[PDB]
């Protein structure tokens, strides 16, 4: 598990030398290793879409009805179609019907990833269905997913964030949930208030081109489903994002700046 | 020695309360129809191991409770009572203490006894032995000591049968005991059967009485098929005794 | 050994249960009953003694008999 | 076509069940229990559900 | 021995019906086999010895186990057709050898020679470099070669001796009447590094 | 012992599966060298259904003759072994892995017997290759030759099939990613058993053509057989001919067309009044 | 997928298997039996099975875990019995009651004529027999013309005693009515032969019982 | 109640898995079990690489069921092929009963425990499955209190779970006292995957084979008297159809027993077989000659 993963971190932005990875690692006998080709071309490709890696995946999936390759088709898109980030909800939209629960799955972390700076009404309808399906991972990959755009939003930007928190808290107070789920809930409650709604994570910085450590964290982030002492990872994911001015010595100036809104609304509405 | 015999408790409870059934017809290899001596009929299969060919609606087979599967092959059905009745054939009385009525005695051996040593003897005449044996007699002559008497001195199988506390008010458990008593005789050839007090299932047109009127007519009818309907006996005597054949069923 | 396996007898022993009557005793040998034939050998009556017995609630249960009871009785 | 296999998983495990009876309503209470009789047990008081 | 895996390969030959040891030679050498055997497995429990014939075309007739059984019943049978074929004797005892229920000891082929060996030189000498590279011994008991023929043998033997602590060993019966045993000369009854 | 009790030959996929991984378990030993194993299943059924195999050590020479190596311990500890679980199954035979029927395999044969209450030679040909099946089944037969010696020992060839049960089928379908190949089934399935054929067809000529230029010139016996079957191709002269067609497909479509547009119509109001309502359920579902 | 979706189904269909009798569909997701257990149940219809044949009375199979109506059942299976006195048949024909004209005469054309060809009674205009009661003196013999015919067709008779519709095991005495009956439809034409119904059915039921 | 225990991830390999499935079938219904052969890896992973049986008895799933003698024969013979393996478990069938264990068989998966506590019981169910997908589950089997306390799920960790019910709430309790359904990965490959997918060879001959014209004559006409039959119906159902409700449909235009279904059905079979005997006929002619 720690060798696959680590293979797709080191490409970032150079993307022709991971096509040759991917297929390999889908046609050995281990189903881990699978998992992680898609991780693979996912960061090799981040950086500006092509046609060439969305088509490389999505042969494979729709060939067979291998589970393993299946999740991975449709979770490789969100990383790579991040530059319209309109996209990823229009080829998931398709794929979420499928009564895999594997690409019910793929379908949520993808829309998860692309969304998560700059969001789309779209994509949140999709997660609705994962949520609500028995089954013990396409539970808890939905209610990470939701958390993921929903961060450096407050609440009051529309009632649906409202709504997020108090279904994960309605499920870490149950026990007539799944054990999975309360996992997904409890560290989608993490990141949707993480830093108080000054920290973020988003698939593009403000400079207008790709913030490499949220995309990176995220993913490496994702697996917990055998080892739980891997979600720990999502801190490097998280990056402070505050207005703080810069003194001739290197110190903290007490300057005043304007703002086109109230700024009395965002500070923290509606907690528990 | 005690360890074997708490071995085949377990195999009962592996099975969860074993039940038996019968095989009422074959739909394929795999799949016969099976009706329940318990209650449901059943779909089953079989054994891998147990053979399809054994297995036969004549006979019993047996179900695993949890999965219905037939485990396995039982024996042909036979009713506790009838057990009872063929064990019953010495109850005494030799043929010394029935004598006087020597005469008539002559005329019963010439229906019950030569047929099971020859039916062949009929046969050259070139007819069919004749059915139905009837003993009635007032009372004290000795009607039922007779018949039991020469059954003890041969002792051929022999079934003695209370006729008279037969009939239950148990719809259906009456038919059975009747029904069985002259397909095991048919079997256990040559056999003969004969029914004491059957007064009490001699029957009349009724239909005004109470519940014990009602039972009695069932197995009555039943008697009439079995005898000459469509269904006949052979070399094997039935013999019936009363006390009045004027308590008896117009058709009887 | 042989207190493990009479402890589950023990709790049929034990109140509630029922009373029943014979219909047959077919007391054949824990030894082989016939080579089956067919899809895979072995033996399919594997059965011990072995009695039919009829329960008053109107069901037939078919069911293995102990050796301790006694077989004369019965 | 994908629909009825997404459909067909949950079925199996919903059919897991004591099974079913079928009775007439001989009246029934204000307090919303109903005294129906089951035409081959016995007669239940017992709720409705309203899904 | 301890911890050896053995192969005895049996010699059944129209000179094994013989009457040079006395009564016959088929006894004589039917004792021989015997005491080898249960030496063996008086001197280690987990020492095995294996079967195969020399005689004919190749039959493995028991892989490793500890039984004396197997090789006497075998010898009571004779064998008119096929004598001495060492070539292939030794061959099928190599790969034989490798798969066992005694694992990781070490090799060993004791053959009886009780016939005139029709293997000239140059198949000989080729067996040893095979013989070195495996790193399995051949021991020959010698009566088949004094009764009307030269002893080929002795070199073949000196050359293989060293290679392993469980050398080769010749060892010298008669032809005459002295039987099959006469084991005392040199060992084999156990493994040993000397000739 | 019997060889001569078997007409047909079916295999479970798990005999094929088996096989392949014997290879490998003994050690990796191969090359010149092949794995054995033993096959338990039925015998006294003119069907021989091949239950399973084990695996088995062995080295073989197939350029030699005089020299293999048969694990003889493995053989007789498993047929005691076997009884108390199945007492139908015992040892079948022996599998032989590739490529081809060799002369090479008698010998292997005959020691098959004695140990082993029955034997059988399934070929399957080496590591995994082809769509359709690779295993071959050859019964040992006892002939005279009229020019030789009368009792000589070869391999005449039976049918192989396939076939298992029930709860093996079922398994396959989990493991594999489809469910098996071609032998014939829907339309498209037909016509690719047709080019199936061709290529099948083509591979059967090339074994006698090589065969005859290795007779020719390289002196390789001449049998009556490989002539017989030459001589008949030119002789029966196939003429082609008429028949096998109709015309009846277009009537069933248009008599369904009409029932299907009533069906539309009724359709058609709630379609259409369906298309505003998903742009406006996508906004309300993010907003609360 | 569909196919393995499908081979879902497929092993919940299989034994443990009781017999219900389809009393009617609702719906083709839900209907009505009534069971040979002595219950009926409400039950939900699954996947891949046909309602077409299923839909008036047949048989049909409930699964022993969920009791629910899990697969089906062919009316013509679950026959209670089929046959009986034609290969069972007497060998008794009209010349051994060689006299009693009028009632032969009777008895061939009612029973015989429609068994034989229903065709050649209905081309003439005057419809072939659907119910027979016969009635008389008893010591005429109405059971031994039922004899002469039953050896005469040889086939399509369907003997049945009227004590052998009662049952003591469980719920099995109205269904085994529907057995037979539903049979001998399937196999048309046959004749359904109750000996005496003068002492199994009765005037007077008293029904505290 | 606290204890460090890790939960045993079973990995079944394709051969393993096969030969369950082929003793469970076969045991029918009398419950039948085995030894699991493999190896211990990891620090969680037993693999079962192969599965022999212990013996058919009707004393099934019981330590007595196990035999000495068996285990023993085959050990030494395994040490000859270079693979002498592990005992990571053993695997039993109920085909009497689903995924819950009988009172016997915890026992006997206790006995297992104390040999390795990298044991595990598999329950194979060929007739008592509700699923295709092959019901089997995976127990370590501890304590009824781990799960009263809530113990039991932080033991398991490095598990995903899952539940399935082959036999309703009976089964879902004795499944949750026991460990319930740790999870099952299988070790497959394309090489493997190859050899189950094959059918015939026989192939080759039967693409190009076509029957005795006569046959070609029977197939037509048999299903051209066949049409006929459906034909007087199929008016109806054009000249009407109006109702959409399958219920009221079946009875008025003979729509269950459709004409429409079984006409098309028709047409289609023989177009189809026609083409291919046709096909084939003219096919071979060229090539031969």
């Amino acid at each position: 598990r720690g060798l696959a993963v680590g293979i797709a971190l080191v490409m970032y932005g150079r993307m022709e030398e991971a096509d040759a990875l991917i297929e390999s690692l889908c046609r050995d006998k281990d189903p881990i290793l699978r998992r992680s080709g898609m991780y693979t071309v996912a960061m090799a490709y981040c950086g500006s879409g092509n046609n060439k890696a969305i088509r490389r995946l999505l042969h494979v999936a729709v060939s067979d009805v291998n589970d393993d390759v299946r999740r991975a088709a449709v979770e490789s898109l969100g990383f790579i179609l991040f530059r319209t980030p309109e996209q990823c909800p229009s080829v998931v939209s398709l794929l979420s019907e499928s009564y895999n629960p594997h690409v019910r799955y793929g379908a949520a972390m993808a829309l998860g990833v692309c969304c998560a700076g700059t969001g789309n009404k779209e994509a949140i309808n999709l997660l609705e269905p994962m949520t609500n399906d028995p089954v013990n991972y396409v539970r808890q990959g939905a209610l990470i997913a939701s958390a993921l755009i929903m961060i450096q939003q407050t609440e009051i930007t529309c009632p649906k964030v409202n709504q997020f928190r108090q279904l994960y808290s309605k499920v870490i107070n149950d026990k007539h949930d799944d054990v999975m789920a309360k996992f997904g809930a409890i560290l989608a409650q993490g990141i949707l208030d993480a830093g108080g709604h000054n920290v973020t994570i988003s698939l593009q910085s403000r400079t207008g081109h790709t913030h490499m450590p949220s995309v990176v964290g995220v993913l490496v982030f994702t697996q917990f489903w055998f080892w739980f002492p891997l979600s720990h990872f999502l801190s490097l994911a998280y990056t402070p994002t505050c207005i703080i001015g810069l003194n001739k010595d290197l110190k903290m100036p007490k300057v005043q700046y304007k703002s086109n809104c109230k700024p009395s609304t965002f500070a923290y509405p509606a907690p528990l | 020695k005690q360890y074997e015999k708490s071995e085949n408790d377990l195999k009962a409870l592996q099975s969860v309360g074993q039940i038996v059934g019968e095989v009422l017809k074959q739909l394929t290899e795999e799949k016969f129809i099976v009706k329940a001596t318990n209650g449901p009929r059943y779909v089953v299969g079989c054994r891998r191991q147990l053979d399809k060919s054994k297995l036969k609606p004549g006979t019993r087979v047996a179900l695993d409770m949890t999965t219905l599967t037939i485990m396995r092959y039982l024996p042909r059905e036979v009713d506790p009572l009838v057990y009872n009745m063929s064990h019953e054939d010495p109850g005494n009385v030799s043929y010394s203490e029935i004598g006087g009525l020597s005469e008539q005695i002559r005329e019963l051996r010439e229906v019950i006894e030569l047929p099971l040593t020859n039916p062949e003897l009929f046969q050259r005449v070139g007819i069919i032995p004749p059915k139905g044996c009837l003993l009635y007699g007032p009372p004290g002559t000795g009607k039922t000591l007779l018949a039991r008497a020469v059954a003890s001195q041969l002792d051929c199988n022999f079934l003695k049968v209370v006729s008279s506390s037969i009939v239950d008010k148990y719809i259906g458990e009456s038919a059975r005991l009747i029904r069985e008593m002259f397909n095991y005789a048919r079997d256990h050839q040559p056999c003969i059967i004969f029914m004491d007090e059957i007064d009490a299932i001699g029957g009349r047109r009724f239909s005004e009485g109470t519940s014990a009127d009602r039972e009695i007519q069932r197995t009555l009818m039943e008697l009439l098929n079995q005898m000459d309907g469509f269904d006949t006996l052979h070399r094997v005597k039935m013999i019936m005794a009363t006390n009045r054949p004027d308590t008896l069923d117009p058709a009887l | 050994k042989i207190k493990e396996n009479s402890e589950k007898i023990k709790v049929n022993k034990t109140l509630p249960y029922l009373v029943s009557n014979v219909i047959e005793l077919l007391d054949v040998d824990p030894n082989d009953q016939e080579e089956d034939g067919a899809n895979i050998d072995l033996d399919s009556q594997r059965k011990g003694k072995c009695a039919v017995i009829k329960t008053s609630t109107r069901q037939t249960y078919f069911l293995p008999v102990i050796g301790l009871v006694d077989a004369e009785k019965l | 076509l994908n629909a009825k296999v997404r459909l067909l998983r949950e079925e199996l495990q919903l059919l897991q069940e004591q099974g079913s009876y079928v009775g007439e309503v001989v009246r029934a209470m204000d307090k919303k229990k109903v005294l129906v009789k089951v035409h081959p047990e016995g007669k239940f008081v017992v709720d409705v559900d309203k899904n | 021995m301890v911890l050896e895996s053995t192969m005895v390969c049996v010699d059944n030959s129209e000179y094994m019906r013989n009457g040079d040891f006395l009564p016959t030679r088929l006894q004589a050498q039917q004792d021989a086999v015997n005491i080898v055997c249960h030496s063996k497995t008086r001197s280690n429990p987990e020492n095995n010895v294996g079967l195969i014939t020399l005689a004919n075309d190749c039959e493995v007739l028991t892989t490793l186990t500890p039984d004396t059984g197997r090789i006497l019943s075998k010898l009571h049978t004779v064998q008119p057709k096929g004598k001495i074929t060492f070539c292939t004797g030794i061959r099928v005892a190599h790969l034989a050898l490798k798969h066992r229920q005694g694992k990781n000891h070490k090799m060993r082929i004791i053959a009886f020679v009780g016939s005139p060996v029709e293997d000239n030189e140059k198949d000989l000498v080729k067996l040893a470099k095979r013989l070195k590279k495996e790193k399995v011994n051949v021991d020959i008991i010698n009566f088949g070669e004094e009764e009307v023929n030269t002893e080929k043998l002795t070199a073949f033997v000196n050359t293989l001796n060293g290679k392993d602590g469980t050398g080769s060993h010749l060892v010298t019966v008669p032809p005459g009447p002295s039987l099959a045993d006469a084991l005392i000369s040199s060992p084999i009854l156990a493994g040993e590094g000397g000739a | 012992m019997p060889e001569l009790a078997v007409q047909k030959v079916v295999v479970h996929p798990l005999v094929l599966l088996s096989v392949v991984d014997h290879f490998n378990r003994i050690g990796k030993v191969g090359n010149q060298k092949r794995v054995v194993g033993v096959l338990l299943g039925s015998w006294q059924k003119k069907v021989l259904d091949v239950s399973n195999s084990f695996a088995v050590p062995f080295d073989e020479d197939d350029k030699d003759d005089s020299v293999w190596f048969l694990d003889h311990d493995y053989l007789e500890n498993m047929y005691g072994m076997f009884k108390k679980v199945n007492a139908r199954e015992r040892i079948v035979g022996w599998y032989h892995t590739g490529p081809k029927l060799h002369k090479n395999d008698i010998a292997i044969n005959e020691l098959m017997k004695r140990y082993c209450p029955n034997s059988v030679l399934v070929i399957i040909d080496v590591k995994p290759k082809d769509l359709g099946l690779p295993t071959e089944a050859y019964i040992s037969v006892e002939e005279v030759h009229d020019d030789g010696t009368p009792t000589s020992k070869t391999f005449e060839h039976v049918t192989s099939e396939i076939g298992a049960e029930e709860a093996e089928e079922v398994g396959v379908e989990h493991l594999l990613r489809d469910i098996k190949d071609t032998t014939v089934g829907t339309l498209s399935q037909r016509i690719t058993n047709q080019v199936h054929g061709l290529k099948g067809l083509n591979s059967k000529l090339l074994d006698i053509r090589t065969y005859l230029e290795k007779v020719a010139s390289g002196k390789l016996p001449i049998n009556h057989h490989i002539i017989y079957q030459l001589q008949d191709v030119f002789n029966l002269l196939p003429d082609a001919s008429l028949q096998e067609f109709v015309k009846a497909f277009y009537l069933k479509t248009n008599d369904q067309m009409v029932v299907v547009y009533l069906a539309s119509l009724i359709r058609s109001v709630v379609a259409l009044h369906n298309l505003i309502n998903n742009k406006i359920a996508n906004r309300d579902a993010e907003k609360k | 997928e569909f196919l393995h979706a499908q081979e879902e189904v497929k092993r919940i269909q299989s034994i443990p298997l009781v017999i219900g009798q389809f009393l009617e569909a609702v719906d083709q997701n839900t209907a009505i039996v009534g069971s040979t257990t002595g219950s009926n149940y409400y039950v939900r219809i699954l996947s891949t099975i046909d309602r077409e044949l299923l839909k008036p009375n047949a048989s049909v199979a409930l699964h022993k875990h969920s009791n629910a109506l899990v697969d089906v059942l062919p009316p013509e299976a679950d026959s209670s019995i089929m046959m009986l006195t034609s290969d069972q048949k007497p060998d008794v024909m009209y010349a051994d009651i060689g006299g009693m004209d009028i009632q032969k005469q009777e008895v061939r054309e009612a029973v015989e004529l429609p068994l034989t060809h229903f065709e050649l009674y209905k081309q003439i205009g005057i419809d072939p027999p659907r119910g027979v009661l016969m009635y008389g003196p008893p010591g005429c013999g109405k059971t031994m013309l039922a004899k002469a015919v039953a050896h005469h067709t040889t086939a399509a008779f369907i003997r049945v005693v009227g004590s052998e519709f009662v049952q003591k095991y469980l719920g099995e005495g109205p269904r085994m009515v529907r057995d037979v009956f539903r049979l001998a439809k399937e196999n048309a034409p046959a004749i359904i032969f109750i000996d005496e119904i003068d002492a199994i059915a009765t005037k007077r039921f008293d029904a505290q019982t | 109640a606290p204890a460090v225990d890790t939960a045993e991830q079973v990995y079944i390999s394709s051969l393993a898995l096969l030969k369950m499935l082929k003793h469970g079938r076969a045991g029918v219904p009398m419950e039948v079990m085995g030894l699991m052969l493999g190896e211990f890896v990891d620090d969680y992973t037993v693999r079962v690489i192969d599965v022999f049986a212990m013996p058919q008895s009707g004393t099934g799933v019981s330590v007595e069921a196990v035999d000495p003698v068996f285990q023993a024969k085959m050990l030494d013979m395994l040490k000859q092929t270079g693979r002498p393996e592990m005992v990571v478990g053993w695997y039993h069938s109920h085909p009497g009963f689903g995924c819950w264990l009988s009172g016997v068989d915890i026992n006997t998966q206790q006995s297992f425990e104390a040999l390795s506590e990298r044991a595990v019981a598999v329950v194979v169910d060929p007739i008592q499955s509700v699923k295709g997908k092959v019901v089997i589950d995976a127990f370590r089997l501890i304590n009824a209190n781990m799960m009263v306390l809530g113990h039991e799920p932080r033991q398991t960790t490095s598990n995903l779970g899952h539940l399935n019910k082959p036999s309703i709430q009976a089964l879902i309790h004795g499944l949750n006292r026991h460990y319930y359904s740790i999870t099952i990965n299988y070790r497959k490959n394309e090489l493997e995957q190859k050899m189950l997918l094959n059918l015939h060879k026989k192939s080759w001959m039967e693409g190009l084979t076509l029957q005795d014209y006569s046959e070609h004559c029977k197939h037509n006409e048999s299903v051209v008297k066949e049409m006929l039959e459906l034909a007087k119906n199929y008016n109806k159902a054009v000249e009407e159809e109006d109702k959409m409700t399958p219920e009221q449909l079946a009875i008025k235009n003979v729509g269950k027993q459709d004409p429409k279904r079984h006409l098309e059905e028709h047409v289609d079979v023989l177009m189809t077989s026609n083409i291919v005997q046709c096909l084939a006929a003219m096919l071979d002619t060229v090539v031969f000659k």
